[PDB]
């Protein structure tokens, strides 16, 4: 019945660690898109004038 | 030279200034994206695809 | 969800984590701006929490209990947390037990055949108490019919059961992380 103090209730820092990883990697996968989206108007503007 | 590269100069400046106008807004992009929201950010960039 | 049978630190994690659970949930729900919310989802992010309120309740004791006193057009996490923080505290809007939902499919079905017509629960939907938009009874067709195009009546038995199940894995899903937080030093 030992549920809640050094046994069974620790699924709140679970899920919460979860999500501090889900904005960690959100703020990564962000940068990486905008990176993304450099490569992408680098390619662009070469494609273009080439064209 | 008188309409042929005439024209070919009018299309080159005006294709510069889209060209200045959409990296501006894909800078604007890059500025105004604190919506981080990974789903509707990844729809509207492969719409501007 | 919050047991108020528990020790003062016990009260608190839960409280504390009732707050982060409204954070997480108005986070997900925000669209443009950090930290607002529309008001229409808020029952949404309720029901994504468990809680069943009323539409006439969530109107009279939610919003004006959170809304500001200018009127906001949305809501933030200021006044989002702690009202539902207070309600999982109390309980206020905890939805009865299934043995309601059983009582209240036989009173609809007062042969007792064990089904209802799809024609009279639309009719009840749609007539009695808070009424359904069109689009949703006809979600509530197809899932109680089991999405049965050609289906005319509906075994509520089966419906109620895959309802409970279904309750039982979202609040498992909510549930966890109910636990651990503490207190930082």
């Amino acid at each position: 019945a030992r549920i809640k103090d050094e046994q069974k209730v620790v699924t709140f820092n679970k899920k919460k660690l979860i999500t501090y990883w889900r904005k960690i990697m959100r703020i990564a996968k962000t940068e990486q898109l905008k990176n993304e989206i450099d490569i992408y108007s680098q390619n662009n503007q070469r494609e273009l004038d080439s064209k | 030279e008188r309409r042929r590269r005439e024209r070919y100069a009018e299309i080159q400046q005006e294709a510069i200034a889209s060209g200045k106008k959409n990296a501006a807004l894909e800078m604007k992009w890059a500025e105004l994206k604190e919506l981080d929201e990974c789903e509707e950010l990844n729809r509207e960039m492969q719409d501007q695809q | 969800m919050y047991d108020p049978n528990t020790s003062q630190t016990e009260k608190q994690k839960q409280e504390e984590f009732l707050k982060l659970k409204i954070q997480e949930a108005f986070n997900l729900f925000v669209k443009d701006k950090k930290g607002i919310v529309d008001k229409r989802e808020i029952p949404y992010i309720m029901r994504y929490l468990g809680q069943f309120p009323s539409e006439a309740q969530v109107r009279d004791a939610i919003l004006p209990e959170i809304e500001e006193d200018e009127p906001s057009e949305f809501i933030k996490y200021s006044k989002f947390e702690p009202y539902m923080l207070k309600v999982l505290k109390e309980r206020e809007y905890e939805p009865d037990d299934p043995e309601a939902l059983l009582a209240a499919f036989k009173l609809l079905d007062q042969e007792g055949k064990g089904y209802i017509e799809i024609d009279m629960m639309k009719t009840f939907l749609e007539k009695q108490g808070i009424e359904f938009r069109e689009q949703e009874t006809k979600s509530f067709i197809e899932f109680a019919t089991n999405k049965d195009p050609n289906a005319t009546v509906i075994y509520y038995e089966d419906y109620i059961s895959r309802l409970q199940a279904f309750t039982d894995k979202h609040i498992e899903s909510v549930m966890k992380g109910y636990n651990n937080f503490q207190v930082k030093k």
